[PDB]
């Protein structure tokens, strides 16, 4: 076409220190096994406070708030989702 | 997995960039909690498409979408096998959409035909 | 007697994870403050975390932020990943 | 890689745990915030080793390994490994701490003696 411009994976790396990918990579990630749970395993997020004694607050700014959860809480929600976090080799 | 293309205008800006790299300009803790917001709902659009859901998006009118990072609104479209346009960007002052900011995005989608 | 075994009997599955985390960061920081000889100062500086949020990493304390956790281990060239159960 | 056992007493009937017990019947966690400890410390063995370990894991004197950060605790490990586990923990005053807990450090290898005959 013309007036059909950049590609996002390159006004993401213009824009975006590698850093502040990969900090984004992973809330990415996270927001993806919440989306995951309400349309498909079908957890509405009132269970899930129920099943990790995480508040409904919580769990939602993992998808809505500005700042990143402390680590706790990250597990306790991924480990009745089913899911940890690993330490693996960068990239 | 689902490319996204900037819309450029005639000019040729692109709206929604340009919108970027300004709140890249500018310090603030605010610029880069939107900007995070931002970069990460276009990343979760990327994977998901629209099944994405609710809150990262809405449909509004016909084909033209609302991608939702806190309070900015971002317009795009279904494309070409398949995939997405943003046209242009804006910040929800109502809880009624601005119909003038649907017929703008009506009006890019045109330009995207040709 | 064996370890596996009285984990799971004084814990189990619940805080074993938070333990497993935990215990997975201090490596990393061990690691590199033994075997590549990469100063916890000079962490500060190619990570720009507080060293003091960093030392309060190694040691239990309570879970520091997804976020600092992930500049930290990205200049040690690692990251968190998401997997699957078991 | 690296397995952990754990000890052999009188009946056998070895305590070590109740204080990993009844910090159990006590209170959420400042009691296992207390003992999230070495779930860590022990866990933080059976990957490492000691390669590191230390700092936390220690050394006193004599034959030698091991631990933690806070108030206190424990001078332990036997060779034939790996695992080790062993004796007992009970808790102080510090910094001093002590020239007689060296050999309530010690008073041990009793234990990697003919007690692992």
């Amino acid at each position: 076409n013309n007036a059909i411009g950049s590609n996002w994976k390159d006004v993401r790396a213009e824009l975006f220190s590698k850093e502040e990918i990969l900090e984004s990579d992973m809330r990415v990630a996270i927001m993806s096994e919440l989306i995951e749970a309400r349309n498909e395993k079908g957890i509405s997020q009132k269970k899930l406070e129920e099943m990790s004694g995480v508040s409904q607050p919580v769990i939602a700014r993992m998808e809505t708030g500005k700042t990143s959860p402390q680590l706790d809480t990250v597990l306790k929600v991924l480990a009745s989702l089913g899911k940890t976090l690993a330490v693996v080799p960068l990239e | 997995m689902h490319n996204i293309y900037f819309y450029k205008d005639k000019n040729g800006n692109e709206p929604v960039f340009d919108y970027m790299r300004e709140l890249t300009s500018k310090k603030g803790k605010d610029s880069r909690i939107k900007l995070n917001k931002i970069n990460d709902y276009i990343e979760l659009l990327s994977q998901h498409g629209t099944r994405a859901g609710e809150p990262y998006i809405k449909h509004l009118d016909a084909e033209i979408w609302e991608l939702r990072p806190l309070r900015d609104r971002i317009l795009f479209v279904a494309w070409m096998d398949g995939s997405f346009v943003l046209l242009h960007h804006f910040m929800k002052r109502t809880q009624k959409t601005p119909k003038r900011e649907i017929e703008q995005a009506k009006r890019e989608l045109a330009d995207l035909k040709e």
